[PDB]
DNA sequence: TATAATGGGAGCTGTCACGGATGCA
DNA sequence: TGCATCCGTGAGTGCAGC
């Protein structure tokens, strides 16, 4: 029913490692990756999709799906012929890959083993714009981090050196997808100093500080205008299904017009227009009225220059600037004389 | 209805609470055996899937009843305080000290009254060596300094005048030493009385006996051959890479560590015994000891009657999943069914896909002429769907979604109001926490992460699919950060007094 | 990138009647 | 098989409404 209570039951399940335990399995994993880097000197083949094998018969086939760094497609075919490849090896070559695959074995272990220090770090990192659940996983993310680069030799606890993963991964998260516009993460830093230092400042000066005092306190590099502009790129968006008045009947997108499309008014004024640039269009002779269409692009849209309306007219670009000057002027006259497109020009 | 799948069940299903079952490849839970779409518990899939075990504590100074390797019975207790609730192969966790006994072969003299000796030719342990009707002082025949070693019962002298042993005395059970260590002795100076009756040791035997007459005394020189216990401490960051019960030779190392000069080395032939392991695992599984190289490895699943090791010779006796031990040189296979049983969608979309619509009307058409009146009921109820879809031609797998289609962008507009401030529909709130959520699965399946977290995020993801296309209609609400309205999905838009019929299109 | 850190937190209460399922007696 | 019982779904229109 609740699924954040699903999930720390499903992590409950799982018991906490000892001293002990802990140390064993994160040595079984690093002595599987010597041993996985071992395979690939011998076998002179990627150690990446080495890996990805002795996980496949790990994991099983339950799960097998093509890896963005690997340069064949992963299949139970090409699976199969790489393990049959490390099944052709000698005793002590052949004991590498039971290192491997007990490394792997290890790894999960430890994960799963470890789930719930995840789990005490996400709560407090509620109300940021990611949901629980969301963070817990992020903070998983982490924690596989954390196992995958572990050194038991320095013998510190493992919790030590996963929280720090954990809280890198959640923060991580927080600042890539809390925002519906996404801001980089140099820029969300920024922005939140300029929170925190506008708060303080307003903690010291009882009231919300001026962009200038918030600039004094940002230091060199900071006016006034670029606390306004950085608080500017800084606005979240608003919901068009916000509610408007008492009752349920009103959303704040409906007083919300459209600008991109054309208005009646606007499509019959083109279109009056296009049928009075005809009339003169049938007023100029065919050639500078063509002329004229060419170099103001009503034929296909682009702009003709000097040299290809006369190539096409078959002149010289001195020629057809001369009949599309004299093209315009008539134009003008008629202009002048009729009055007709003059209320076009608003 | 399709399924035949009451509401919790299908609940339980899709949202990742229980497993259901395909191609159960012979499981058994609780005596009866597993058929296909039947629902598991996470704790009976773990048991059919994984196999069988747990781990008990050990109180600190507390050592072991049993041993490594060893076969257990159900209710047989491992300790004084720690009962094994189940039946299968105990094993070591992590042995706090590492006892090894040093084998020693040597040479030994002893001078005895011919009255008194009872004649053989070797001497196992426990057997008389003599019977002294009074006592007898033995005494050195050379000259030097006395190097007593004292074992559990027994004991040895070396007498020594350069530093080099000029003299070894052996001294069996019922001789008490009458010089301390490092006691000067001159010839014929008493080293021993023997008491009644003198017999060997419980920890030495002698392999051969010489005897030499000389006056009314036999010179008994022994071979003999014993073995010297020596106790090594293994702290939590050390491992041990040797086996119960391995024959080691002077070079070897018993137990690694961080650095080498806190290693534990082998100084002498000896045999290694585990004990006091911090805690002991019982597991169901099958043992199997190989001399050679093995042909399956770690983590592969098996059959009975499968390769294991030595070119063929050693084989699978259960069904199971191969654990091969290197530390203790033998393949052990932890009892369990290969058995597919999944969660979520794709195992529903499975199911779907597998139904056979002509067949299923059929079922139905027969259990229409049943007398009971629920019966015809229910399967006039699921007829009506079977049919429906036969009749459509639409493909029932299609209620699954594979691929979520993604409205128009200017159906759910990111417009900038007057002010040049920026407003738009949920629409894309919902959409990018399903598109954070499925990313986030691609990159946690293709990184091989744990089935917990999968699990969670696909069960995340459904919610999250759910939320888009109906939402609250399973569940909380999602909701914008700092409110409480809930967002407006599709199901929403279309519906209602506001929806896009009533709203939009009967009327505008 | 390493002291150790290992199961959440807010609940929301004064309808009202019907259709339809589901369960239990 | 009949009867609790629980869940889900509905509950006027147009104005304006910040």
């Amino acid at each position: 029913s609740d699924p954040v209570r699903q999930y720390l039951h499903e992590i409950g399940q799982v018991p906490l490692l000892t001293l002990e335990e802990e140390v064993e399995l994160a040595r079984k994993v690093e002595e599987g990756m010597e041993a996985i880097k071992k395979l690939s000197e011998i076998t002179g083949l990627d150690p990446d999709l080495i890996r990805e094998v002795v996980r496949a018969k790990i994991l099983g086939s339950a799960r097998v799906r093509h890896i963005p760094g690997l340069k064949e497609t992963l299949d139970p075919k090409t699976v199969e012929e790489i393990d049959q490849k490390l099944k052709s090896l000698p005793k002590e070559h052949k004991r590498y890959l039971h290192i491997a695959r007990e490394g792997e074995a290890a790894r999960q272990h430890l994960i799963e083993a470890n789930l719930r220090l995840v789990v005490s770090i996400a709560k407090k990192y509620t109300g940021r714009g990611l949901s629980f659940l969301d963070l817990i996983q992020e903070g998983n993310q982490g924690l596989i981090r954390a196992v995958e680069k572990f050194e038991y030799k320095r013998r510190f606890k493992f919790s030590t050196y996963a929280t720090w993963w954990i809280r890198q991964a959640i923060n991580r998260a927080i600042a890539d997808q809390a925002r519906t516009i996404r801001i980089p993460v140099h820029m969300v830093e920024t922005i939140n100093k300029l929170s925190r230092t506008a708060r303080q400042l307003q903690q010291e000066l009882g009231r919300e500080p001026t962009y200038e005092e918030i600039a004094e306190a940002m230091g060199p590099g900071w006016d006034a205008k670029r606390v306004e502009e950085t608080l500017k790129i800084a606005q979240e968006p608003v919901s068009l299904e916000t509610p408007i008045g008492d009752e349920k009947d009103s959303f704040y997108g409906d007083f919300i017009p459209d600008e991109h499309l054309p208005s009646p008014v606007d499509a019959a004024t083109q279109s009056l227009l296009s049928e009075e640039l005809e009339k003169a269009l049938s007023k100029l002779s065919e050639r500078e009225a063509m002329v004229l269409k060419l170099r103001k692009g009503l034929i296909d849209g682009r702009e003709h220059t000097l040299e290809e309306v006369g190539a096409f007219f078959g002149v010289t670009r001195e020629r057809i600037r001369q009949i599309e000057n004299k093209a315009l002027r008539k134009l003008k006259y008629h202009e002048s004389r009729t009055r007709k497109l003059r209320d076009f020009l608003d | 209805t399709l399924l035949d799948l009451s509401a919790t069940e299908l609940e339980q299903v899709l949202y990742f609470s229980k497993y259901i079952v395909l191609d159960p490849k012979g499981a058994i839970l609780n005596g009866v055996p597993v058929e296909k779409r039947q629902l598991l518990t996470d704790e009976e899939y773990r048991e059919l899937r994984y196999g069988k075990q747990e781990t008990y504590p050990l109180p600190p100074g507390v050592d072991a009843l049993v041993k490594d390797g060893e076969e257990v019975v159900k209710g047989q207790e491992l300790a004084p305080g720690v009962v094994s609730r189940l039946d299968g192969v105990a094993l070591y966790r992590f042995p706090r000290r590492v006892r090894v006994e040093y084998v020693k072969k040597e040479r030994a003299g002893l001078r005895l009254p011919l009255a008194a000796w009872v004649e053989k030719e070797a001497y196992k342990p426990g057997e008389i060596l003599a019977e002294l009707p009074e006592p007898y002082l033995f005494r050195a025949e050379e000259e030097g300094v006395v190097e007593l070693k004292e074992l559990e019962e027994g004991a040895f002298l070396v007498l020594r005048r350069e530093d080099e042993p000029v003299a070894t005395y052996f001294l069996p059970v019922g001789m008490t030493p009458l010089v301390v260590h490092g006691e000067i002795v001159e010839k014929g100076q008493p080293l021993a009385e023997a008491k009644g009756l003198l017999r060997m040791p419980r920890q030495v035997r002698a392999a051969q006996v010489e005897a030499e007459e000389e006056g009314e005394t036999v010179y008994l020189t022994l071979f003999l051959e014993w073995t010297e216990p020596k106790d090594y401490r293994v702290q939590p960051h050390m491992n041990v890479v040797v086996p119960e019960g391995a024959r080691v030779e002077a070079g070897d190392k018993i137990v690694a560590a961080i650095d080498p000069e806190e290693e534990v080395i082998a100084e002498a032939e000896g045999v290694v015994h585990l004990h006091e392991p911090a805690s002991i695992l019982v597991v169901k599984a099958r043992v199997y000891p190989f001399e050679d190289d093995v042909e399956v490895s770690t983590g592969d699943r098996v059959a009975p009657g499968d390769v294991l090791a030595d070119g063929g010779k050693v084989k699978s006796d259960v069904y199971g999943r191969v654990e091969v031990d290197l530390v203790r040189n033998v393949v052990r296979v932890v009892e369990s069914y290969d058995i597919d049983a999944r969660m979520g969608a794709e195992a529903i979309q499975q199911l779907l896909k597998e139904l056979d619509l002509e067949a299923l009307e059929k079922e139905l058409l027969e259990e229409m002429k049943h007398p009971s009146r629920a019966r015809r009921a229910k399967a006039r109820k699921r007829l009506e769907v079977v049919r429906a879809f036969l009749d459509s031609g639409n493909r029932p797998e299609w209620m699954i979604l594979e691929a979520v289609p993604v409205l128009p962008p200017d159906l759910r507009p990111m417009v900038q109001v007057d002010g040049g401030r920026f407003a738009t529909s949920d629409l894309n709130d919902l959409y990018r926490r399903l598109i954070n959520r499925n990313n986030r699965l691609k990159k946690l399946l293709a990184q091989g992460a744990p089935e917990i977290i999968i699990r969670n995020e696909k069960r995340m993801l459904q919610e999250a699919v759910d939320a888009l296309l109906d939402n609250g209609r399973r569940g909380a609400p999602v909701t914008n950060p700092g409110s409480d309205r809930p967002l407006r999905s599709l199901t929403d838009i279309l519906s209602g007094k506001q929806g896009r019929f009533r709203q939009n299109l009967l009327g505008k």
